[PDB]
């Protein structure tokens, strides 16, 4: 068991001068703007596909991540391949 | 965008274009700070420093805001670990043993399992 | 003299009791004064409170000065912990005026009428030892007592003689260290802490929390960019442009390290901050000495000329806010000379008022 004790942070530099041409989508649910509502802190999350570890799978090295702040959710699909 | 005081649609500028664009913007602020035709070379240098410093501190405040900490993604089957930051994605890769030992704090270096370094 | 201003006696001759307290007071003695917007002035001098109507007219039948006995404390009484309430908000003689006092530990003494100086009721809150607190008259004949740790307590006299009390919503107190508080028009009460501004909307018996703004996150770049970092937020006032915040900023490693005092104006519109922040850097720029010696307060007498008065104990700085378009000339006015000192400041009828150790009440008026 290579006890991999420490890790190092590697910045996946978004050096695309194209901001990932964020397909801006606006959802208007039938709800009124609450003035003075709780300010949530910014949060993020991610999801990995089934069979992403399978070398013949179409989901191989694919995953989803997102950031959410205020009223906005940014969703991204990444493939390392 | 803030130094220009202006609502211009930021074009997806190339980085070279962005560099030219910064240069011209700060030079114009320096030319505006030189009120007299008879500025000594020292007074001109001081004015140059003050204006670039002011632009730099402004980039810093935005970078601090974009750098704000999110969360962790760990893949169950592939063990891929990602650090979700506010402005970018980082990946955690395993550190080599040499780099681990150099970088660990002096207090934790005393609790390393010597069996992993060498038999 | 001063260059652009007349600095002269405001109102008529001071009450005999006020004159004795000043003539008797030594430079060892801490005097403090609350100059109230309703036209009454309260001098905290030793173990008594001397309260008088600011006498715009010289006439002796219109003269009111009452002296009240403070509740015992081991700490100095403060005119910050001392506040006036007027019947319907109208200042119309001694019966219209009710009075509260607080001690640093939280002992409260309330006079329903300044006419009846032996007639009061008592209560207690509770604070840590060392707490700098403020007492502020608010709507419905009630008061907010505000801790150094920013615990805010509503205090409401009942007709029984009881004093009702409750903590403000999200105002339990527990860095939330308190710098100042502001009571605005209609029913808005604001607190300025070392990290943030909080605002409550009041009625006669309750409060609703409106917002807390991380102004340290919002204004930090705008303050540092306007000068060049340690930032301390010290006082909060308002004018037509919106909220006016006094901030001190410094960098330890500056080759000469100076303290830059700024006036920051922001709009209070709804529950969120706007993108438009103005930062105006004042003439007041002393050498950094110690963080505990960073003392400076803010007066805004005129809501619609963009003019603010910074003050310490030895001098007044007439300063500008906003665009600076309607602002008065920037000038430093010294009150440091010959045992002289600025004991307090306020406004009467939109006029900048200073209470000075040598000369009493004085106005600062443009020439």
């Amino acid at each position: 068991v290579n006890l991999e004790r420490s890790y190092m942070e590697l910045i996946g530099a978004e050096r695309e001068t194209s901001r990932r041409n964020f397909r801006d989508l606006s959802l208007r649910p039938d709800v009124n703007l609450v003035i003075g509502g709780p300010k949530y802190a910014d949060c993020a999350g991610g999801y990995c596909y089934s069979e992403s570890s399978s070398l013949l799978s179409a989901t191989r090295n694919r995953f989803l991540h997102w950031t959410s702040y205020a009223d906005t959710l940014e969703l991204v699909e990444i493939s390392l391949d | 965008q803030i130094l220009r005081k202006g609502s211009g649609r930021v074009l997806d500028l190339s980085w070279e274009e962005l560099r030219k664009d910064v240069t011209l913007t700060v030079e114009n602020e320096i030319q505006n700070a030189v009120i007299d035709y008879d500025v000594s070379q020292e007074e001109f240098r001081q004015i140059n420093i003050e204006n670039w410093c002011k632009f730099y501190t402004c980039c810093l405040q935005y970078q601090e805001t974009l750098s704000r900490p999110l969360a962790l993604l760990v893949h169950p089957d592939t063990n891929m670990v990602c650090l979700l930051r506010k402005g970018f994605l980082s990946f955690l890769a395993p550190c080599s043993l040499v780099e681990h030992l150099y970088l660990v704090p002096a207090e934790h270096l005393l609790t390393v399992d010597e069996s992993v370094i060498s038999d | 003299e001063t260059v652009n201003y007349n600095v002269q006696l405001f109102g008529s001759s001071l009450p005999v009791k006020v004159m004795e307290a000043l003539s008797n007071a030594s430079a060892d003695e801490p005097m403090a004064a609350c100059i109230h917007e309703g036209g009454w002035a309260w001098l905290a001098c030793n173990d008594r409170l001397i309260i008088w109507k600011i006498s715009h007219s010289s006439s002796a039948k219109l003269m009111v000065c009452k002296e009240l006995p403070l509740p015992l404390s081991d700490s100095e009484w403060s005119a910050d912990l001392v506040d006036i309430c007027a019947q319907t908000g109208d200042p119309a003689a001694a019966q219209s005026v009710a009075l509260m006092a607080a001690t640093p530990e939280g002992s409260s003494r309330y006079w329903p009428n300044i006419l009846h100086e032996g007639t009061y009721i008592e209560s207690y809150t509770e604070f840590g030892s060392s707490l700098c607190a403020f007492v502020t008259a608010v709507k419905g004949n009630s008061f907010i007592l505000s801790s150094e740790k920013n615990q805010l307590v509503r205090l409401t006299p009942d007709a029984s003689g009881k004093m009702n009390q409750r903590v403000l919503p999200q105002g339990q107190g527990m860095e939330s260290t308190l710098c100042s508080v502001l009571w605005d028009k209609g029913d808005c009460f604001y607190t300025l802490t070392d990290s943030s501004i909080n605002k409550w909307d009041l009625d006669d018996t309750s409060e609703s929390q409106v917002l807390n703004w991380d102004m340290s996150r919002v204004l930090r770049e705008y303050i540092s960019d306007a000068i060049w970092i340690n930032i301390n937020y010290l006082s909060l006032n308002q004018n037509c442009d919106g909220l006016v915040i006094l901030s001190a900023a410094w960098h330890p490693g500056d080759n000469p390290c100076q303290i830059y005092y700024t006036l920051v104006t922001v709009k209070d519109e709804g529950y969120n901050i706007s993108d438009e922040i103005t930062v105006e850097v004042t003439q007041f720029n002393p050498v950094f000495q110690a963080r505990g010696m960073q003392l400076c307060q803010l007066v805004v007498p005129n809501f619609s000329s963009q003019a603010c008065y910074l003050y310490t104990q030895e001098m007044i700085f007439a300063c500008s806010t906003g665009t600076g378009r309607s602002t008065l000339p920037q000038e430093k006015i010294p009150f440091e000379a010959q045992g002289d000192n600025i004991v307090g400041a306020g406004s009467c009828e939109g006029w900048p008022v200073f209470f000075i150790r040598k000369s009493g009440m004085l106005t600062v008026v443009a020439r």
